[PDB]
RNA sequence: GGUUGCGGCCAUAUCUACCAGAAAGCACCGUUUCCCGUCCGAUCAACUGUAGUUAAGCUGGUAAGAGCCUGACCGAGUAGUGUAGUGGGUGACCAUACGCGAAACUCAGGUGCUGCAAUCU
RNA sequence: UGUCAGGUGGGGAGUUUGGCUGGGGCGGCACAUCUGUUAAACGAUAACGCAGAUGUCCUAAGGGGGGCUCAUGGAGAACAGAAAUCUCCAGUAGAACAAAAGGGUAAAAGCCCCCUUGAUUUUGAUUUUCAGUGUGAAUACAAACCAUGAAAGUGUGGCCUAUCGAUCCUUUAGUCCCUCGGAAUUUGAGGCUAGAGGUGCCAGAAAAGUUACCACAGGGAUAACUGGCUUGUGGCAGUCAAGCGUUCAUAGCGACAUUGCUUUUUGAUUCUUCGAUGUCGGCUCUUCCUAUCAUACCGAAGCAGAAUUCGGUAAGCGUU
RNA sequence: ACUAAUCGAACCAUCUAGUAGCUGGUUCCUGCCGAAGUUUCCCUCAGGAUAGCAGAAGCUCGUAUCAGUUUUAUGAGGUAAAGCGAAUGAUUAGAGGUUCCGGGGUCACCUUGACCUAUUCUCAAACUUUAAAUAUGUAAGAAGUCCUUGUUACUUAAUUGAACGUGGACAUUUGAAUGAAGAGCUUUUAGUGGGCCAUUUUUGGUAAGCAGAACUGGCGAUGCGGGAUGAACC
């Protein structure tokens, strides 16, 4: 009939039961929402400094 | 509807309820009058400062403050008459305590709910006290001493939990001690304004100073 | 009694033999388990523990 | 009911600071913010226009975005068992650079720097930070200070 | 709520592209037009025994309808709908307001 | 060092009274053809820097000034609080141990500081 | 008479008759949302906790720009009075900002004035609720086209925090686009992309009662008995003493408070019992408690005697 | 009411082993690991799905991209406290001062009806200047620091800048402390989704072995020594 409405106890011991952990950051983060007018850059600079690297190999 | 006994509402249980804009259906405090006794004497004129207070903290309810004051007026008036000393009730009830409203006739079971919206409504008020509060301030002069600790040991009865008698070392309702107030009345710095007093501060136009103090310019002057 | 920051008795997860039933496939686990063991290249280490994994963990080339 | 609105329980956080109501300094849209730049976030009630949500007040975390009038900032957010990442849009006014990493900015050019002159000469330049030591021996005088004696005080009622 | 009978506002009509003058009309949702898919299958369940064999809509709790707008540019004949918030009543350009106006009752 | 234009921090700059201001500058100030605007060239706009002028404004100074800003071994290690106890207390609460530690109050100071550019006895 | 259609038709048939809930029913909405507090200075946090509010309103009460400063107070000005309009001074906001509250706002986010429709199109990303799902709301952008401004810039509705709705079906718009599969055309239908018609039980069944004739599954997850916790309520006791008591507080009472005990009431609760603890009263019968009505022995009195009143030891003994 | 001891719908057989979110039961041992009663949604509250907690299968590597931790530095908060001679709201006592917007008593006539100023007392969950303690965000590098100059349709007045770079130099310490029990990732599934108590902070109630919450730890699932005895206390 009458139950408990809401009740954080052991809420805590669960998380860190298995570690509370962060996202393991990685080199070169995802560009999404990244400024669309920058990002329509990268891909061009990208495309550029490829060529020339790949022109410097000759 | 017949007063709760005291002992319900002595502990400072709940979280400070005052009048307010949503505190609206509230009784007045049964306590009116604050200041007793020659309560326009001059600060000279009452010495003695003696002090009630509490030890504990807890909750003074309004009506028993009244009911004390009666009390303590009543004896310190036949003994020194009316205007041997002045009373200061210091704490004041702004706590308002709330009842339950409970429906006790045959079979009140069913037209009552029990706990249900057990939101209490506004049976009186009360006031909070905490350990070390004065209660009432008593000023007197120095030889009406016993009369004064007696007749607050009669309101002391009135209060639940314990209470001191205190005889501070201020000049009266002042906040100076005794020997250095004596030295500051003399050199002049204190003028009366009806009950109690004004000091020269170090610090302000110097011409308003000469308006207030000119005794002081010339005490040190002379 | 102690406190335990993990979890006693944790078996390493890793297989340590191929449990399929295969005997030649045994035997070559056989001889490289004597090979890792008794060289300190760490090649015959990664052979050895690649002749274990499952079918799934064994993709064509 | 219950409310759980997109600025409930903020009585205090995005109220302006005593007599700093009003205009907020110039200062701010003249900061320059680079995408690694580490900034906090201190939401000025009076913008309201890209505030963030109560909960990102005071959580420090690196820009990954850059915009006309806004920076895109990431923020690890406690939910369950992990964290996860927000990227939030923030109007530059609720920002402001964080002190503690360019300290830790100006220290790595003070370990080059000493670490430089340790090349030359003096070996062994012992880069790292030192805590507190224990405090050293040392002599105390009593040179015109003899020790003077203290007694504990009887308690007076002092009122 | 008064919107105005006329409005300059986009036209993707594959022409236009661009904000153009529109005359607005207050959304008619038109006759039920028989035959529609749904209809052939109501008819369909509905005719034999068993009666009632869909819901039919009882409990009515909005008083509103999203008053939507055909927008109509005026030179291409192309119609367009924008949607507006929630009205008891609604009107369709009409008594413009003045603010120094005196108090007409 | 003063002034102006633009400012940064945004009262140490504010506020209320009094005093002072060489040179320059600022402003007040003079007039409505054109522009422009208002009930009203008072605002704004234009034009003369010409008739004058520190009275303003402004700038600086003065006040046992309020305020504001710092500090203080002044309050106060106070209130409060984290941890612990088979601590006290009927309870209310309180003391203690290891820590952290205010605010009011009082006292002592101070009253803008600079940045770019031009200019000035 | 046969078929079809319209009505009638609790005669009869099937089915439903929300949830939460200090048992249920009544009430209410705590069921979707919002503000402050509770909420214990990140966040999160409940109750049928408190104060309240929402299902709208606005072509301006949106957007931009320009001018000015508001509430109030004071001084004044024929009618003019506290309050008709004008003028000046002080005016840190004490006003206004559509609507609840809170936050925010001074050459403004307020009042007045000018222009306008960006309250538009394409989608995508992000924040809150969160499963990092949807809806809702919001932030930043990009590609466009517009609005305003001298420009910078601002604007993707209301200063911000609420103001709202899935699949199916209908309908409208767009793409003039796809399909109708034996070719073709046109109506017609079905698709794709944008909305609307609403589901407030608000992540969305289409739904009226009774059972004191009842039944089943169960439930002490939940009442009616008792017991237990507490004692508000009832009773009982105590402290102080303004007074009554001719005089005198305390012979006897005792207002105003205030401290306790009891489970001899009624409470509040749901811990035990719902695969049963036989549910009031009376008849009868025993024992126990003392908070004593009488009796034994006393003390006190405004107790001369007698009647009485209070109190002590005392439950042995009686109490029709 | 009665209708074969059966009646508010007989009996017999079948569909039928009808349905059950409900009750009871669910059979050998040992070993290792080992919980949950909470989120959200549901005509949902005796039940499910989803996340969480647990097991197993492991997989990639080999001391780290780590941590229920501290220090240092830098933020954020508006609770406790404190404050009303500080704002709003209240509030006790007085003292000093008014337009012909009131003397009510002789025309401007002392004239008791104001507000304003300097004090005084006590306050506040929906007040606050200020403001702790605890708790809380980030950083403490080799994915970094510095130098050189290439790409871009983006940006600047610019061959300025932004991002990514290219090549060069960066051990006693590769840039605080302590520890690491290996670290990281995936799959999959069980059970659970009725909780209860203790300290402290708490809300409603007079109070409760009352109802609801926050942190922590326990009991549930746990024996053992103590509290004579008891799930929680030591
Ligand atoms: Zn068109």
């Amino acid at each position: 009939a009458k139950s408990k409405n809401h009740t954080a106890h052991n809420q805590t011991r669960k998380a860190h039961r298995n570690g509370i952990k962060k996202p393991k950051t990685y080199k070169y983060p995802s560009l999404k929402g990244v400024d669309p007018k920058f990002r329509r850059n990268h891909k061009h600079a990208l495309h550029g400094t490829a060529k020339a690297l790949a022109a410097a190999k000759k | 509807m017949a007063r709760r006994p005291a002992r319900c509402y002595r502990y400072q249980k709940n979280k400070p309820y005052p009048k307010s804009r949503y505190n609206r259906a509230v009784p007045d405090s049964k306590i009116r009058i604050y200041d007793l006794g020659k309560k326009k004497a001059t600060v000279d004129e009452f010495p003695l400062c003696v002090h009630l207070v509490s030890n504990e903290l807890e909750q003074l309810s309004s009506e028993a403050l009244e009911a004390a004051r009666i009390c303590a007026n009543k004896y310190i008036t036949k003994t020194v008459g009316r205007d041997a000393f002045h009373l200061r009730v210091r704490v004041h009830p702004f706590h308002v305590l709330r009842i339950n409203k409970m429906l006790s006739c045959a079979g009140a079971d069913r037209l009552q709910q029990g706990m249900r919206g057990a939101w209490g409504k506004p049976h009186g008020l009360a006031a909070r006290v905490d350990i070390g509060q004065i209660i009432f301030s008593v000023r007197c002069k120095d030889v009406n001493k016993p009369v004064v600790i007696e007749g607050l040991r009669r309101a002391r009865y009135k209060f639940p939990g314990q209470q001191k008698i205190i005889l501070s070392k201020k000049w009266g309702f002042t906040n100076l001690d005794r020997p250095e107030y004596i030295k500051k009345r003399d050199a002049g710095e204190i003028k009366d304004d009806g009950a109690f007093v004004k000091f020269l501060s170090k610090k302000g136009s110097l011409e308003k100073n000469y308006n207030e103090f000119p005794e002081y310019f010339q005490n040190l002057s002379a | 009694g102690i406190d335990h920051t993990s979890k006693q008795h944790k078996r390493s997860g890793h297989r340590t033999a191929p449990k399929s039933d295969n005997v030649y496939l045994k035997l070559l686990v056989k001889l490289y388990t004597f090979l890792a063991r008794r060289t300190d290249a760490p090649f015959n280490k990664v052979v050895l523990k690649a002749l274990f994994l499952s079918k799934i963990n064994r993709p064509p080339v | 009911g219950k409310s759980h609105g997109y600025r409930s329980r903020t009585r205090y956080m995005f109220q302006r600071d005593f007599r700093k109501h009003g205009a907020v300094h110039l200062s701010t849209y003249l900061k320059v913010y680079k995408v690694g730049d580490i900034v906090d976030i201190k939401a000025n009630g009076s913008i309201q226009k890209g505030m963030p949500h109560k909960f990102y007040q005071g959580k420090t975390g690196v820009v990954y975005n850059v915009t006309k009038s806004s920076v895109g900032v990431i923020i690890n957010k406690m939910v369950g068992n992990r964290y996860l990442e927000k990227r939030l849009n923030l109007r530059v006014e609720h920002i402001k650079h964080s002190k503690c990493r360019q300290e830790f900015l100006e220290r790595v050019k003070a370990n080059a720097a000493k670490r430089a002159e340790a090349k030359a000469q003096g070996v062994a330049v012992q880069l790292k930070r030192q805590p507190a030591q224990p405090r050293e021996s040392r002599i105390v005088s009593t040179e015109g200070n003899v020790p003077q004696t203290l007694a504990p005080v009887p308690y007076e009622t002092f009122i | 709520v008064n919107v105005p009978k006329t409005r300059k506002t986009y036209c993707k009509g594959k022409t236009c592209r661009k904000h153009t003058q529109h005359k607005v009309t207050q959304y008619k949702a038109g006759k039920a037009s028989l035959f529609a898919q749904g209809k052939r299958r109501y008819d369909r369940k509905q005719s034999g025994f068993g009666g009632q064999t869909k819901p039919v809509f009882h409990k009515k709790a909005k008083t509103t309808k999203k008053v939507v707008l055909r927008l109509e540019c005026v030179k291409c004949k192309t119609r367009a709908q924008l949607t507006l918030k929630r009205c008891k009543h609604f009107e369709l350009g009409g008594e413009k307001k003045q603010k120094g106006q005196a108090l007409q009752f």
